[PDB]
RNA sequence: UGAAGAGUUUGAUCAUGGCUCAGAUUGAACGCUGGCGGCAGGCCUAACACAUGCAAGUCGAACGGUAACAGGAAGAAGCUUGCUUCUUUGCUGACGAGUGGCGGACGGGUGAGUAAUGUCUGGGAAACUGCCUGAUGGAGGGGGAUAACUACUGGAAACGGUAGCUAAUACCGCAUAACGUCGCAAGACCAAAGAGGGGGACCUUCGGGCCUCUUGCCAUCGGAUGUGCCCAGAUGGGAUUAGCUAGUAGGUGGGGUAACGGCUCACCUAGGCGACGAUCCCUAGCUGGUCUGAGAGGAUGACCAGCCACACUGGAACUGAGACACGGUCCAGACUCCUACGGGAGGCAGCAGUGGGGAAUAUUGCACAAUGGGCGCAAGCCUGAUGCAGCCAUGCCGCGUGUAUGAAGAAGGCCUUCGGGUUGUAAAGUACUUUCAGCGGGGAGGAAGGGAGUAAAGUUAAUACCUUUGCUCAUUGACGUUACCCGCAGAAGAAGCACCGGCUAACUCCGUGCCAGCAGCCGCGGUAAUACGGAGGGUGCAAGCGUUAAUCGGAAUUACUGGGCGUAAAGCGCACGCAGGCGGUUUGUUAAGUCAGAUGUGAAAUCCCCGGGCUCAACCUGGGAACUGCAUCUGAUACUGGCAA
């Protein structure tokens, strides 16, 4: 499913925010976060070891957008590959178009720049598309449409974007609405709350 | 019997086709005696989808086995 | 070149006819055990003198009679 | 019962009866050689086989001896003869 | 680039060992729920029985012809008069039927039979092979016919019988006779078919002969391809299946097949086979492969490809290169149907449909566009092969059902020392977007070809023809206003399903009270149930979710990899010994086992390695490696085996 409910709720029992209303807002900030999502339907404690064991696994998960089975795929390309094994996960990962164009801050929130592409003012190169997955690599182009220098949406989320660092492995241009994807990512440097190792035990059978 | 013929092998609605010498008691893509070719009626830009021989395109023709309009037209559009 | 086949004679009555067991070294599948898995043919002499133990050459060849397919090439030797 | 040509089964009505006389005129001839074979003859026994020399010849010209059979059916019965020579 | 365990016996504990769960999967079914779209799959059972429709024809360029249609001509009419109308005529388009040739022996479907000289792997030898194709040579001259047709005549039909006539690339002689065949030899013996276009010089009784081309025909020897035949090896299970075999085993000579063969026979011999498992009994189409799995292995054989087998039942033969011809014949049999009651007719395991069975599996749809297949020297016609469409969440994949912002944080719930907490930025409220659906409007592409003209630089006649070549022109689209693209309003039209006692992430409040009920296992409930029921809440998955069945995995718990036997499950009560397995030590030899190398082959598909193509992905695809293997060819001699000492 793409969601379409309460995502700052989420953030209670996430002990992290992980990008959900970003754009005036975080935790604590005309809303009720770091609780937990119950009553007594669910309360804090000291927590079990296949709780983390499961939360994590979904931690990596859910900052794509990914479904149940493709980031298993992509686990099967990685363990076809016979290179770093963990490398090649989380680089498989972010080939997705939906997490690039965020990260070319185009959308303030994660949702929102996923919500950007299936509106038509998205493209990639001359070809249109209104899909959210994407073949993304080496020198593309990631390129707004006429029609999408004209949307009030994206500028108001250039605003963010002078609020994020932007990664230095992809040119960004918002003086004319490009920037190119010219290389690979780092991820010397996004494994930093990833623990590759933890993850792979248990896709393992 | 065997004959030059053209062989689909595309899914839906992709018409890529194969050039093989096969038989007409088993089919185009059933029991063929080889491949012999490639070919693209859309002309695909992929890595070789055209290919068409000299050497058994002048040698089961030798002893006869008869070729498709198309592929008769490709004779003279790769001068060969 | 050509092939002929050790087998020894171990039952000769018949009039031009002896039988032959052949023994060769077939190995188990699964436990990978070589044995000995005796299979008799019946051998065509140009005129029966053998008996038991006579390793002979026999090869394949046109039926003569019905179960035929092998022919007396030559006696290695006897021990009868 | 529908065919295109169902006639066809008619038509070999005619080609199966016609073979038919053919061959059992051949197999006449064959059986009067052997008559002169227990009589000792050479007289007579070739007088049925250079007689049905051309008969045999013929018919594998009509393609009814058939085959690695007509090259096989001249001297099946050249063999005949031999054996009392 | 390659495999993890947990729970469950006991008062406690450690082993042993069963049990269960977490995985992955399906031609799956079921229950609930259901926005789109791309790609794939979709009667597994009663191989039970089927209304109907369709799936098998095409060549006039071999024929004799003219039934219909349309013109040409012809006389004629109306003189409905130079225009309507009528008869005649095969002349021409064109073609009914009938003779003649080739397809109907393919393609398609099914897995009932089938443990298999059937399949698979690997070899082999005594064969065939229309369609195909190379070479050389030929196609000479006669005869007898008979369909249609015609005149009669029998039946309800099916389906006939007389009598007469005629054609051919039909039929049968005869001639000619090798690089032919047979024959040691000497010799002997055997073939046919022409049809088309065109034409200058000549000839004709004016139909044609002549000439030139073209396709087709005949023969002989090859090659290709495809196909018979043999062998070896591998192919399932049961000894509560141990004895088996008379063309049986073999040998002669006969006969037969395309060819090798007891394939078959006459005679002759009396053998052959068997526990390295015969014989018999159970069950099964087989393979590439498929699934799962770290692997080995096990399981499995759906779609796709190859092989084999079957077509109402049984049996049988005909023509042919090819058939025991699914939609050919005949005979017998049971079905089933019709009837003029005399007699006939039929066989969906072909497609689509029908009924019955079953847990379950779709429309009597559109079409020759395209691909392939068939007939034909061509044009052209034919196609339930095929391409499309349709139906079904049967599955794989993609996208969407909105984004932002918004609080004392709205009522409204729910829980609460009653301070509040929770639902909750969730809503209301504010702006911002219209993908995709819906509406309006364009629209690429899948088409190459063939057809009408023109160039030949062939061939001959120099010209034709025919073929060839480019050019020139009008066009070839079934799907379907296709991909796609533009506009149009308006969050609009688009979330569900299971679970929350432990394995296992995810609880409160009530009602019930060992009842009701729950439950994969371990197990729950006896009135203060994190396990039952409702509500509130929470959790995981999401156009699906959950349950079952089923196969492999975990399970190294059948173990070659990879297991035990003092007491946990297991050592015959004890000797002897036949087969079998096993062999101290030294030398010589051999090279079978074995080691090395070489060579074929190891189908396509499939895996992988590298790499592309569709808006992505699904899907499509190229090249390399793999193809673990097997046989063959040659070497090596340490070990294993043989031989010798």
């Amino acid at each position: 499913a793409r969601y379409l409910g309460p995502k700052l709720k989420l953030s209670r029992r996430e002990g992290t925010d992980l990008f959900l209303k970003s754009g005036v807002r975080a935790i604590d900030t005309k809303c009720k976060i770091e609780q937990a999502p119950g009553q007594h339907g669910a309360r804090k404690p000291r927590l079990s070891d296949y709780g983390v064991q499961l939360r994590e696994k979904q931690k990596v998960r859910r900052i794509y957008g990914v479904l149940e089975r493709q980031f298993r795929n992509y686990y099967k390309e990685a363990a076809r590959l016979k290179g770093n094994t963990g490398e090649n996960l989380l680089a498989l990962l972010e080939g997705r178009l939906d997490n690039v164009v965020y990260r070319m801050g185009f959308g303030a929130t994660r949702a929102e720049a996923r919500q950007l592409v299936s509106h038509k003012a998205i493209m990639v190169n001359g070809r249109v598309v209104n899909i959210a997955s994407y073949q993304v690599s080496p020198n593309d182009v990631v390129s707004i449409r006429e029609k999408a220098k004209k949307q009030s949406r994206v500028k108001a989320a250039l605003e963010l974007a002078e609020q994020r660092e932007k990664p230095t492995w992809l040119e960004v241009d918002a003086g004319k609405m490009e920037g190119t994807f010219k290389r690979k990512p780092e991820r010397s440097d996004l494994s930093a709350d990833i623990n590759e190792h933890l993850i792979v035990e248990l896709y393992s059978k | 019997m065997v004959t030059i013929r053209l062989a689909r092998h595309g899914a839906k609605k992709r018409p890529f086709y194969q050039v093989v010498v096969a038989d007409s008691r088993n089919a185009r893509n059933g029991r063929f005696i080889e491949r012999v070719g490639f070919f693209n009626p859309i002309a695909s830009e992929k890595e070789e989808g055209t290919r068409l021989d000299l050497d058994r395109i002048a040698h089961w023709v030798g002893q006869g086995a008869t070729i498709s309009d198309r592929v008769a037209a490709l004779i003279k559009e790769v001068n060969k | 070149k050509i092939r002929t086949l050790q087998g020894r004679v171990v039952s000769d009555k018949m009039e031009k006819s002896i039988v032959v067991a052949i023994e060769r070294f077939v190995k188990h599948p699964i436990y990978g055990k070589f044995i000995k898995r005796t299979t008799k043919l019946h051998v065509h002499d140009e005129n029966n003198e053998c008996g038991i133990g006579d390793v002979v050459e026999i090869r394949e060849c046109r039926p003569l009679s019905k179960t035929k397919s092998w022919t007396l090439v030559r006696v290695v030797e006897k021990a009868v | 019962n529908i065919k295109s040509a169902k006639k066809r089964a008619i038509q070999s009505e005619k080609a199966r009866k016609h073979n038919a006389s053919r061959r059992s005129m051949m197999r006449t001839f064959i059986k009067k050689v052997y008559a002169a074979i227990e009589a000792g003859d050479k007289a007579a026994a070739q007088k049925a086989f250079n007689e049905m020399q051309p008969i045999v010849d013929r018919q594998a010209a009509k393609g009814l001896i058939h085959k690695n059979k007509a090259a096989r059916h001249k001297a099946n019965l050249t063999a005949q003869i031999n054996k009392l020579a």
